[PDB]
RNA sequence: AUUUUAAAAUUAUUUGAAUUUUUCUUCUUAUAAUUUAAGUUGUUUCUAUACAGUACUUUCUUAACCCACUCGUCUUGAAAC
RNA sequence: AUUUCACUCAUAUUAAAUAAAAUAACUCCAAGUGGGCCAUUUUUGGUAAGCAGAACUGGCGAUGAGGGAUGCUCCUAACG
């Protein structure tokens, strides 16, 4: 009874025209947010009128300081944000309670406003999974897309493109998602931090504020 | 430094010797592990000697392999090496260090017809 | 000589060490004590209870074996 | 296109008001001009001064527009005064400058350059009120007078500047600092 | 499993297509329209000039008001701040 | 560096091995630990994990309330890591079947008079590989005397712990913290 | 010597405001309290009788004995590593009914009926609270007669 | 001793449709091969037509460059005048 | 009050967010300690002190590596 293996073979081949199509669809929602937001200001330039812009619903935070000598309510946000050492790097979604969590800590980190590519680049060099029963997780690189489908087939997430679309918009899928992946472990800037003791927005040399769209610049010199 | 020949490796040669044995002829040089405050050995100072650890550990497939690439077996007499017939291949012979002379002469020659090696015949000769 | 009297410095640092334990969280706590001729009644309601029960229990009993 | 010689600093002009309420249901609208390293400076500067003269903190107001103001003719000579406010070790005076340059915010970086050696005065402690750009017939310091006479000519009188390749070390004649 | 080399998910087009299914589709657009307008140099390029007449004449302006409106109130609150100051 | 506790690693807190070597008891080991893995039934999973733990933990049941605990499963099979012990309180003996680790002498023969039967491990592993229509059942584990001695202190308000004394009678700790008629009662 | 007595370190604790001194109301009289309910314990200094101590002024417990004129409460303590149980017993004065649950309470019957109107319909219902998020875009009109330029100020 | 398999990619014949209209245009809708898949393979030379040589392995001795206060103990604190 | 029967109250997005949250909870048998000191901020006595006495946190002690020429406690950062 060899047909154990061909129902099997049918079913990745469908799971894999599947997944083609929404890659596409997702391709054109890409293109027709960024041209219809291109319209809407030239029209607002016209009317007398100003249009604000949507505010951004996601951030990727860096840590800068190591472990010795820090006060105790900033340990225990690091621990609730996952991010245990020097050059780690996490998503975070952009609510009431997560900025309040993030004034707490704000003197040690930078973070900003991660652009599509950059989440692209992100999860196709630096980006592991946990693997296994729960609590026993095994951290592991990708290299194919039976994992994601294993563990997440179940919100309808078959792929490394799904997760990307899912991380960039805050899709109905991102707790899961962002805590599917291990914390990002990254080199240091290929030409170095100004000054971690200082601001980004103090007016000497200085690193540690929010930096919102700049962050894509630097996050590229340690990927 | 790191010694290297084939595929065995060795991550150290020198040995360890005993902190002050070079000043004191009353400490020999096995290595005893410093206990005491104050050392500057405990307490991993720069420019002295180093302690040992299982960091230097030698690779599992390649730990007790000479430089021949075989085990070492050591036998008294003739009937003792009757086990290495059938493993001829990984295995090599020492001759025990006193048995007498007509005794090794009989355990060389065996040693010979079932094609083992011997690391030391030419002892007592 | 004289010495030190007090401080309670590295006291939270111990306190946190296991952590700060808390109660148990129990279903039902004894009325040894508490106020009497309300459960002197309710024993009475009890057993009235139970006696309605086991003879309902003891009655099907005796009719199912026969 | 030779950054060796860049200066990092532009402007901005900033649009902002506060969350609108029902004790105040359409409020004021605000604008400035800004000279920062970044949009992200800009209005961090702007949301300071919201808090400072108005009652606006940025956690009750919003944002409405960041443009970036370029300039028209950046190849031909202007000439510039500035209004300032700075702060001393023992109290705060305001001044009037003037600079010659092809932008505003090439007069700005020289600016913060003289007030720093000048009087040590640091970029947090200095206030910049209206740069603007100013006639020839109503400049005020003598040294910006001197370079708009009819028929400017001098020598150059400075030592040599060579590339690193050519800067060597035992010479075979000793050279000349004349160069007519 | 044993584990192996990880292999470069982004420079290596075996596993590119492996991971997403609709790359080589859109590689080979983008190729195509890359060599379609640089075989068009002095054919085409000519008229973006003429849309260049079409639109910017459009735009300016708008623009151009804009700006004169930013600047006229800048000069507005200087001369207003300096009545006062006499 | 990086901010685990314990080091990232994990940690486990009862016992990993068996302490005894008798050889029987290691075969066993090894049989139920192979039918735990390759038949993940709860059942054999339980089973080697008690054969394994010390001895205050194996406590005997004696044959009244094995009995009493099968009163409402005839033709059920009980099963016991521990020995069965004889009651003389007992009048009489029903029809049992019974699996377990040891059987007193006297116990033994009560229950094959009465028309049951004693099994060793190793037949119900053969008859009932997945312990259908078996009963898992275990003894007293709180009965012990040196359990009368921990808790609270004896001297704390309100404690029911035995002290350690020479002998018992009025002249052995029964004056002075024991009654209010000498400065205060416990 | 030191001096730790019952009522010591409560000079303003303990004191009637401003222009408020005098006994209690009749009202204060007509409470109804029930077994499990949530109370606090604010000591009213007019009454001397069962007063509780310093540390319970302010706390929220829950009451395990109600009596003539007395109520028990349930009350959590810190000591120095670990949360005890206290068991304070007060006159009525000194009781007040919590108001912490009244949310809660309200959101329970609120969402009743949604839910019954939602299942009636055959709907699909999302009930949890909302955090505060990010905010959309708009478009906001605005006469370019009503934008006024600020700058900084000199110092006077 | 049977997942270095399946799939994916490539190349050359094909069975049909699109569109971006094409010597890298798409959709494994049929067989063969190959690797870019499925963690390094090949060709020449030397050691050498040797049996311990001045070459290779190894142990001592003596230089350089950087670094290195006397151990044990009591003590908040020891190279300690 | 309690007890027995009926009907019904969101879940797979988990009755607000986040979480290498079970590395949890609880018993038993025991060691060593009970002379401390230092830094930022708050603070008492004294003209003041490398003086004496308190509070929160981080350290030295029990700890080495790079920098501060040198340095038990400063900056970066903790060790196969
Ligand atoms: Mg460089
Ligand atoms: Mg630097
Ligand atoms: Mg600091
Ligand atoms: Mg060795
Ligand atoms: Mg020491
Ligand atoms: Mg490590
Ligand atoms: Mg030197
Ligand atoms: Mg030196
Ligand atoms: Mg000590
Ligand atoms: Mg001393
Ligand atoms: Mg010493
Ligand atoms: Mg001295
Ligand atoms: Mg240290
Ligand atoms: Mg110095």
């Amino acid at each position: 009874a060899a047909k154990k293996i061909k129902t099997l073979k049918l079913i990745n081949k469908k799971k894999r025209n599947d997944l083609r199509q929404r890659t596409l669809r997702y391709e054109e929602e890409y293109e027709s947010e960024r041209k219809k937001i291109i319209e809407l200001k030239r029209e607002a330039r016209k009317n007398n009128c100003f249009y604000r812009e949507a505010e951004k619903k996601v951030v990727f935070v860096i840590r800068l300081k190591g472990v010795n000598k820090l006060p105790p309510k900033v340990r225990s946000v690091f621990r609730l944000l996952r991010l245990l050492q020097v050059h780690n790097g996490v998503f975070v979604k952009v609510n009431k309670a997560t900025k309040e969590m993030l004034k707490i800590v704000e003197p040690y980190v930078t973070y900003g406003y991660p652009t599509l590519s950059t989440v692209r680049k992100l999860l196709y060099k630096r980006g592991y999974v946990r693997v296994g029963k729960v609590r026993r997780y095994a951290r592991k690189k990708i290299q194919d897309n039976a994992d994601i489908s294993k563990h997440l087939g179940k919100y309808n997430v078959h792929g490394i493109e799904d997760m990307v679309y899912q991380l960039y918009t805050c899709g109905p899928v991102f707790k899961k998602v962002n805590n599917f992946l291990w914390a990002f472990k990254l080199k240091p800037p290929r030409k170095g931090f100004k000054a971690k003791r200082h601001a980004f927005n103090e007016p000497r040399p200085g690193d540690w504020g929010n930096r919102e769209a700049h962050i894509n610049e630097l996050i590229n010199r340690m990927i | 430094a790191v010694k290297k020949v084939g595929k065995i490796i060795k991550k150290r040669t020198k040995k360890f010797t005993r902190f002050q044995s070079n000043r004191f002829m009353r400490v020999k040089p096995a290595w005893r592990k410093p206990r005491g405050i104050d050392c500057r050995v405990r307490r991993r100072y720069k420019g002295t000697n180093l302690m040992p650890s299982i960091g230097y550990g030698s690779n599992k497939k390649t730990k007790f392999l000479l430089p021949n690439n075989k085990y070492k077996y050591v036998v008294k007499n003739v009937k003792e090496m009757e086990p290495l017939i059938m493993n001829h291949t990984k295995y090599c012979v020492q001759i025990a260090h006193n048995v007498s002379s007509k005794k090794r002469k009989q355990i060389i020659e065996r040693a010979k017809q079932m094609n083992v090696s011997v690391i030391n015949a030419k002892a007592r000769l | 000589a004289k010495s030190k009297n007090h401080t309670n410095h590295n006291q939270n640092r111990k306190a946190h060490k296991n952590g700060i334990k808390k109660p148990k969280k129990h279903k039902f706590m004894s009325r040894k004590g508490l106020d009497p001729n309300f459960f002197r009644n309710q024993k009475y309601c009890l057993k009235g209870i139970q006696k309605k029960k086991k003879e309902l229990k003891l009655k099907a009993k005796q009719e199912k074996n026969n | 296109i030779d950054n060796s010689l860049n200066t990092n600093i532009h402007q901005y002009h900033i649009v902002g008001r506060a969350i609108p309420t029902a004790k105040d249901k359409n409020p004021n609208v605000y604008r400035m001009c800004i000279f920062a390293k970044n949009d992200t400076n800009a209005k961090s500067r702007f949301w300071y001064f919201m808090k400072k003269i108005n009652k606006l903190k940025k956690s009750n107001g919003e944002l409405l527009a960041c443009e970036q103001i370029k300039e028209r003719f950046p190849l031909r000579v202007k000439n510039y005064g500035v209004l300032l406010r700075y702060d001393s070790r023992t109290g705060t005076h305001n001044m009037y400058k003037e600079f010659r340059d092809t932008t505003k915010e090439g007069a700005i970086a020289q600016l913060y350059s003289e007030m720093a050696g000048r009087h040590r005065a640091r970029a947090s402690s200095i206030n910049i009120i209206r740069i603007s750009e100013i006639s020839s017939s109503l400049v005020r310091r003598p040294h910006i007078k001197q370079l708009l006479k009819r028929r400017l000519r001098f020598p150059a009188l400075h030592l040599p500047t060579l590339q690193k390749e050519y800067r060597k070390k035992f010479a075979s004649k000793r050279p000349s600092t004349y160069r007519m | 499993k044993k584990r192996l080399q990880n292999k470069n998910s982004l420079t290596n087009f075996a596993v590119r297509c492996r991971l997403n299914p609709a790359y080589k589709l859109l590689r080979s657009l983008a190729v195509l329209r890359m060599r379609k307008s640089i075989l068009e140099k002095s054919k085409n390029k000519k008229e973006k000039r003429v849309q260049k007449q079409i639109q910017k004449k459009e735009l300016q302006k708008i623009n151009h008001d804009y700006y004169k409106g930013v600047a006229k109130a800048v000069k507005k609150k200087k001369k207003r701040e300096e009545k006062k100051a006499k | 560096g990086i901010a685990l506790k314990n080091v990232g690693r994990i940690k486990k807190h009862g016992r990993k091995h068996l302490v005894s070597k008798n050889p029987y008891l290691r075969l066993l080991v090894k049989l139920y630990n192979f039918l735990a893995r390759r038949t993940n039934a709860n059942f054999n999973k339980i089973i080697a994990k008690r054969l394994i733990m010390p001895k205050r933990y194996r406590p005997p049941l004696s044959l009244s309330k094995l009995q009493y605990h099968m009163a409402n499963h005839p033709n059920d099979i009980a099963v016991v890591v521990g020995s069965i012990t004889d009651d003389k309180r007992l009048f009489s003996l029903k029809q049992l079947k019974v699996c377990a680790l040891r059987f007193t002498e006297t116990a033994r023969k009560r229950i094959e008079d009465a028309g049951g039967e004693c099994l060793t491990f190793d037949q119900l592993a053969l008859k009932y590989p997945t312990g259908k229509k078996c009963v898992l059942l275990r003894g007293p584990t709180k009965a012990r005397t040196a359990e009368k001695h921990f808790g609270k202190a004896p001297g704390k308000p309100k404690s029911k712990a035995r002290p350690y004394v020479r002998s018992k009678g009025r002249k052995f700790e029964k004056a002075r913290g024991r009654r209010k008629s000498r400065a205060y009662k416990k | 010597g030191k001096s730790r007595g019952k009522r010591s370190g409560t000079r303003y604790k303990f004191s009637k405001k401003f222009r408020k001194h005098g006994e209690c109301t009749a009202n204060k009289y007509l409470e109804k309290l029930n077994y499990g309910d949530y109370v606090d314990i604010v000591c009213d200094s007019t009454q001397q009788k069962g007063m509780p101590f310093n540390y319970y002024h302010g706390k929220t417990g829950k009451i395990f004995h109600i009596t003539k004129r007395g109520v028990g409460v349930l009350v959590n303590k810190r000591v120095k590593h670990r949360i005890e149980q206290k068991k304070v017993c007060v006159r009525i004065e000194h009781v007040r009914k919590s108001r912490c649950n009244e949310d809660f309470l309200l959101r329970k019957i609120k969402n009743a009926e949604l839910i019954k109107e939602a299942k009636l319909k055959n709907e699909h219902i999302n009930i949890k609270r909302k955090t505060e998020g990010p905010k959309p875009a708009a478009m906001i009109k605005v006469p370019p007669s009503k934008i006024i330029t600020i700058e900084p100020l000199p110092f006077y």
